[PDB]
């Protein structure tokens, strides 16, 4: 996200990366967050 | 709808960003109005 | 089907003898001879003549005989930029760089002859779009000061708190 | 409408950002008020890309953007965009591009200062005086890091900062020509 308001990418990749990013750290915070999806580690155990 | 929050009177997204800088706007003793310790 | 891809076959034909040089304008009858469609009904050519070589663009008619036009496709740079420059003055925009290349030998030669004045922009079908440059007003702008510019975000800024801002500096 | 308004709003747009947005104002000071289907037409660009521009141009609402609902001859339903610049908007969004400018500057230097002078090599990290004249023992009679057993020296702090004094110089002079235009702006 930093590199890309650097470069000034598009305003849809920065919204779509922001997205990501909210949805990591709200998934740090909580893994069980109501209607949305579960963070794996790449082997099907969800993340605790 | 999920993590992201939409403000409609007509209707855009809500990025993180506004919603800090309101919150930076309130004055501490809408705080206590608020129930919220302003501290 | 039936009497298309011969109306195709014609404008194909128009195109190869544009290839070959011939500006004289041609008969119908003789293309027709040349490209085998004696076959084809006179009824079907007769709607082409009435309807179809009007409406084609590239077509053109001169003294009752059916030819491409001249005038349409670039044939000098010097033309070439003043297209570009009416263009820009009544917001036409940019012409296809294919276009402008099956029109115009050594097309690439012209455009190094116009060098800065033309601005060329890459498209994703590798088509170049072609905008004339602006005498009246020139700018330079720097990279460090676009990096400068771009950091900075009035989306953060909320409405009133810029109004606020101003009010606060003492304007 | 003055004329001198106009002016301002070409003066910035074509000197201090981007040309191909300035092609989207472009289309704006043709018509006060214009589809967005329209817009698209004229610009002869791509949606997604298109998209990404209006995105940043509806975050810094250089051009106010109204939506408009109306019932077509087919009766299906249709969303109607309509964009057009405000001027009393603009001039405080570009000038508070421009203000917050400075800003940047100032805090850079700031941090220039803020930059511990210290460093060590072995270390490999930014090493406070205070740290410094710690590790000092006054038996041995010399300073220095008690953990990488090295001197440290203070020279290679001071030339960046000299290179960012330079740049400084050259911003003032290249932005000292819009003020005079935003002036006759107030006028
Ligand atoms: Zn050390």
């Amino acid at each position: 996200l930093r590199r890309n308001e650097q470069n000034g990418a598009a305003a849809h990749v920065i919204a779509e990366d922001v997205k990501l990013l909210q949805f990591h750290v709200a998934t740090m915070v909580d893994n069980e967050l109501p209607g949305l999806p579960r963070a794996m580690q790449k082997s099907g155990r969800p993340l605790k | 709808s999920g993590l992201e929050l939409y403000a409609e009177w007509k209707k855009i997204l809500l990025s993180p960003e506004r919603v800090h800088e309101i919150f930076k706007r309130i004055s501490d003793e809408e705080c206590f109005v608020l129930g919220m310790e302003p501290r | 089907g039936y009497k298309f891809g011969v109306l195709a076959k014609i404008v194909n034909y128009m195109k190869t003898r544009h290839q070959r040089g011939d500006t004289h304008p041609l008969t119908l009858d003789e293309i027709l001879d040349e490209t085998q469609h004696l076959d084809i009904g006179l009824k079907q050519k007769q709607w082409l003549m009435t309807e179809a070589l009007v409406n084609n663009p590239k077509i053109e008619v001169i003294d009752g005989k059916y030819a491409f036009k001249p005038k349409y496709n670039v044939r000098d740079k010097k033309a070439l930029l003043r297209l570009l420059d009416q263009h820009d003055q009544r917001g036409l925009g940019g012409i296809l760089l294919e276009d402008i290349e099956e029109a115009l030998p050594n097309s690439q030669k012209a455009v190094k002859a116009l060098g800065d004045q033309i601005l060329f922009v890459n498209r994703p079908d590798k088509k170049k779009i072609l905008f004339f440059n602006d005498k009246s007003c020139q700018f330079s702008v720097d990279e460090e000061f676009q990096k400068l510019w771009r950091s900075v975000t009035v989306d953060s800024m909320d409405e009133e708190k810029i109004e606020e801002y101003l009010k606060r500096q003492g304007i | 409408v003055p004329a001198a308004l106009k002016r301002l709003a070409k003066y910035v747009i074509r000197g201090f950002y981007g040309i191909e947005h300035a092609l989207a104002l472009d289309i704006l000071i043709r018509n006060s008020c214009v589809k967005e289907e329209d817009m698209l037409e004229l610009l002869k660009f791509d949606r997604k890309q298109l998209r990404s521009v209006l995105n940043n141009l509806k975050g810094d609402k250089f051009i106010k953007c109204r939506m408009r609902v109306e019932t077509a001859a087919d009766g299906k339903t249709t969303r109607h965009n309509y964009y057009f610049i405000n001027y009393r908007t603009l001039v405080n969004v570009v000038k508070y591009k421009l203000d917050h400018m400075r800003r940047r500057i100032e805090t850079d230097e700031r941090d220039s200062t803020n930059r511990a002078s210290f460093k060590c090599p072995v270390c490999s990290s930014t090493f406070t005086d205070l740290e410094a004249n710690q590790l000092f023992d006054p038996m041995t009679g010399t300073f220095r890091c008690t953990f990488c057993h090295t001197e440290v020296e203070e020279d290679e702090s001071a030339m960046p900062k000299k290179d960012a004094r330079t740049l400084l110089a050259r911003f003032n002079e290249q932005i000292e020509p819009i003020y005079a235009l935003l002036r006759e702006t107030e006028d």
